């Protein structure tokens, strides 16, 4: 009546991504954790933008627009930043944003290349992470043009608005020889191997397995860089369980007040 | 117009690669070498360059100043 | 019964079996490396260091595919983008 | 290099001795010892009768070396400690390479003897560590000890690389090809002087793992540096044998011919040409290297394939007597090193109606990999009657293996019908009816009443 025992192996581990299986465990745990490495990990990035002089050839919600974009190195500051809007101060204060300069003027003949690599943050460790490969272009301005304006990154979702989403994409895959029938090919050859695969290339999808249950899942968490790849997971499943811890807070104070 | 900085399907960063994969084409490296040689493996990724027309290399002959 | 005949002898090119068989180099329990710091007298290090690029490959364990994106292609073509001068 | 000047008693270096000449060690030592030279000079001529190739001088003249330690040479104890470690590290390495009038405990007692008197000036120094290391090589046990020794070369003074080389051949040992290669891999940049093609046990183990591009790659190097070494020849051989289908003149030649012309007492190159003569029909010369491909060998690997290659050589003679016993000494010597010698077993138990082992020793072929001609050496030694399904079993199994593939199959229906008669009636009806034809094609012939009798029946 009670939990399954999941478990985990790595089967690689860069600094852009990690491949990892985890079995036992339930389709639904695995998907919702999936969505949780999609949706609901926290990062930073900018969502606050005061411009003070834009002449480049984009209008400022494009600068803007871009500046969000461009993930930051929140791999721990995230986990220590309160979400604004729980922060009780009156403007953006350094425990509950990181406050970003961009000052550059085109005072030269060869097109200069805004980039990343301009956006000047208050705290070196909340930095654009391209700046720790090439800068990611915000903007090209002509000789005369400038863009001066100064941002606040903060803590959100990749729920709220996808420049906070941490994942660049998350394979995720299970019964990769389709034991479990549970996707019904017309013509079960015209069909690749997972990578997954454990058929020889003989067989087309494994014999069908009536009492058979997904029970291992295949991961592939690729970061945008703006955390690690394995701290992806590790936050996901902290905020999924503080998700349902806290749902079971406001449970029990439902029913002891019935 | 200038260069997506996520690519819109999955969120891989592709706006650091577009003066790289222009160098390669330079290189010339074939079109989808470029691509395999940046790291963009989903074809969702490489429609993001393949497709991409920059135009602000355009919009930046015209002058405001000088 | 029929009178089946007692496999006695190789009549079947068992050949097959023994010619692919790999027998391991064990010419000497060191691997054919005499383990010992006494007879190196003479060294190649001296200044005129030799580094043949066949012995340049073999330094590295595994270095060394498919090209496929390349591939000639008469209803596919290639890319266009924006220049400074043109018609 | 030719000549060493000489200290004596009076007009010191006025006078030479050289090494063109093959003089005798026993007045050496005298000369040595009433012109009071230092002890220097003895190691010194040491090495130059260690480049003369003589290993046997180089060990003798060491030897009296000892009584003559510090006599007045005033405190040159540690000229005299690196005298003691070449006679407490090349017993060890002359221990494998034994004669016919000399054992292996002989120069293990006095590798074992003088080494506790090399410690007492000096212990636990740059070479002392690797005696110990490897005298668990030469009992064959104790290897985590041999590495736990060789790793302490490095906490010491690492100023050579055969101080770390020891590892990789422990490595080894395990069957940890990944550890070995990763500790030759420093062998070839450093590159010191050795005349072992030191290059070759690297070599080696690119043949595991499919690095066939590296082997070729370290034993031709090892060929242009020295044509010398066997080593690096008949693994090329190990490689092109296979290939018995094309250029086989090479495999014979240059392969097999060359290593056994520049050194024919090696019992691997007799043992591969006594197999590439017995496909040839020269079954006169496969026996008499296979007899000298036998005595002289130590390790199982190769003495069990050289019975093997006696019985193999006798079977087909008509001659499994003394074939039954080299095939047992075969699998006695080496049961897991490969299938053949249970096989050859299998097909010998069958002589004098003793098939029942033949099952038995049979059994250990399917555990590594079944063949299309293992099915059959069971199916034709089938001792499956009638309601016992333990032999039944394996028969319907090898019957479904031979009814797959067509080896000109012409009893194989009949042996599937005869099981088939006692389960559905249809199958061995359908096996009658394909071996009724089967047995029209080769020639004409008509069938046996005995099919058509079970047929009918
Ligand atoms: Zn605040
Ligand atoms: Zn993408």
């Amino acid at each position: 009546p009670y939990a399954n025992q999941p478990t985990v192996r790595i089967t690689e581990l860069t600094d852009e991504n990690v491949k990892f299986i985890i079995e036992n465990t339930d389709l639904a745990v695995a998907n919702s954790i999936r969505r949780v490495f999609i949706a609901e990990v926290p990062i930073i990035a900018i969502d606050w933008v005061q411009i003070d002089a834009n002449s480049s050839v984009l209008h400022d919600e494009f600068i803007a627009h871009r500046l969000g974009l461009i993930p930051l190195t929140s791999d721990d500051i995230v986990d220590k930043l309160q979400y604004s809007r729980d922060c009780t101060c009156e403007e953006f204060c350094p425990e509950c944003s990181v406050e970003f300069t961009l000052d550059v003027r085109c005072n030269e003949d060869q097109t200069r290349h805004v980039t990343s690599r301009d956006l000047i943050s208050n705290s070196p460790r909340v930095i654009p992470v391209t700046s720790r490969q090439d800068d990611i272009l915000i903007v090209k301005l002509r000789k005369g043009q400038e863009l001066r304006l100064r941002a606040y990154a903060k803590k959100g979702f990749g729920k709220e608005h996808a420049k906070w989403n941490p994942t660049a994409g998350v394979a995720f895959e299970y019964d990769p020889d389709n034991a479990l029938r549970h996707t019904v090919y017309p013509k079960p050859e015209e069909w690749p191997k997972s990578e997954y695969s454990e058929l020889d290339e003989d067989e087309s999808q494994a014999p069908y397995d009536p009492n058979g249950k997904p029970e291992r899942f295949y991961y592939n968490v690729e970061s945008c860089g703006s955390l690690r790849p394995e701290t992806i997971v590790l936050s996901a499943l902290s905020g999924l369980k503080k998700k349902l811890s806290d749902l079971q807070t406001q449970l029990s104070h439902e029913i002891q007040s019935d | 117009m200038i260069i997506p900085v996520r690519c819109f399907t999955c969120g891989k960063i592709v706006g650091n690669k577009w003066e790289a994969y222009l160098g390669l084409l330079q290189a010339e490296y074939t079109e989808g070498d470029a691509l395999d040689a940046l790291g963009l493996k989903r074809y969702c990724c490489r429609r993001m360059l393949l497709a991409h027309v920059d135009l602000i290399e355009k919009l930046l002959n015209y002058a405001p100043l000088e | 019964t029929y009178p089946f005949d007692q496999n006695r002898f190789v009549q079947y090119k068992a050949t097959s079996l023994e010619k692919q068989h790999k027998h391991d180099l064990l010419t000497e329990p060191d691997l054919g490396v005499t383990i010992d710091l006494i007879n190196p007298d003479t060294y190649r290090i001296d200044p005129n260091v030799l580094l043949d690029p066949a012995d340049e490959k073999l330094l590295e364990e595994e270095i060394q595919r498919s090209q496929q994106h390349a591939k000639v292609v008469p209803w596919m073509r290639k890319t266009e983008y924006i220049s400074t001068e043109f018609n | 290099r030719g000549s060493i000047e000489i200290p004596l008693r009076d007009t010191d270096e006025v006078i030479e001795l050289d090494f063109d000449q093959l003089p005798e060690g026993d007045e050496v030592i005298s000369i040595l010892k009433q012109e009071h030279t230092q002890l220097h000079i003895w190691i010194a001529l040491a090495l130059e009768y260690y480049k003369q190739g003589k290993t046997e001088e180089f060990v003798k003249l060491l030897e009296a070396a000892r009584i003559d330690g510090n006599l007045d040479y005033r405190d040159h104890e540690k000229d005299q400690m690196t005298c003691l470690d070449t006679l407490a590290a090349y017993y060890v390495q002359q221990a494998r390479k034994e004669k016919n009038k000399d054992n292996k405990k002989d120069l293990i007692t006095q590798a074992t003897l003088l080494y506790t008197m090399a410690d007492k000036i000096i212990m636990y120094d740059q070479n002392h560590l690797l005696g110990r290391a490897c005298f668990c090589l030469l009992e064959g046990d104790k290897m985590d000890q041999a590495d736990a020794q060789f790793h302490f070369v490095l906490n010491q003074s690492p100023n050579n690389i055969p101080a770390l080389l020891g590892k990789a051949c422990i490595s080894f040992n395990k069957k940890d090809y990944r550890g070995a290669l990763a500790y030759y891999k420093k062998a070839l940049r450093t590159n010191p002087g050795c005349p072992a093609e030191v290059r070759l046990g690297m070599g080696h183990c690119f043949v595991k793992l499919n690095k066939l591009e590296k082997a070729r790659l370290a034993f031709s190097r090892a060929l242009e540096l020295n044509s010398k070494c066997v080593g690096a020849l008949v693994g090329l051989a190990v490689l092109e044998l296979n290939n018995k289908e094309a250029d086989s003149i090479k495999n014979g030649v240059q392969l097999l011919s060359r290593a056994y012309t520049i050194d024919p007492s090696n019992p691997m190159v007799l043992n591969h040409l006594a197999n590439h003569f017995f496909f040839k029909k020269d079954y006169s010369k496969v026996q008499h290297l296979a007899l000298h491909a036998f005595h002289n060998t130590e390790v199982e690997a190769m003495q069990a394939e050289s019975c093997y290659q006696l019985a193999r050589s006798f079977h087909v003679q008509e001659d499994y007597d003394q074939a039954f016993q080299y095939y047992y000494q075969a699998t006695q010597f080496a049961s897991s090193s490969f299938v053949l010698p249970f096989f050859g077993l299998g097909q010998m138990y069958i002589y004098r109606g003793d098939k029942e082992n033949a099952s038995q020793c049979f059994e250990k072929v399917l555990k590594a990999y079944p063949n299309n001609y293992e099915t059959m050496k069971i199916l034709g030694s089938l001792y499956a009657a009638s309601e016992d399904q333990e032999k039944r079993d394996i028969a319907k199994g090898h019957l479904k293996k031979v009814t797959e593939q067509y080896p000109d199959d012409v009893e194989a229906w009949i042996e599937l019908a005869q099981i088939l008669e006692q389960t559905d009636i249809q199958g061995a009806l359908s096996a009658y009816g394909t071996a009724t034809r089967i047995l029209q094609e080769k020639v004409q012939a008509d069938v046996p009443p005995e099919i058509l009798n079970n047929v009918g029946a």
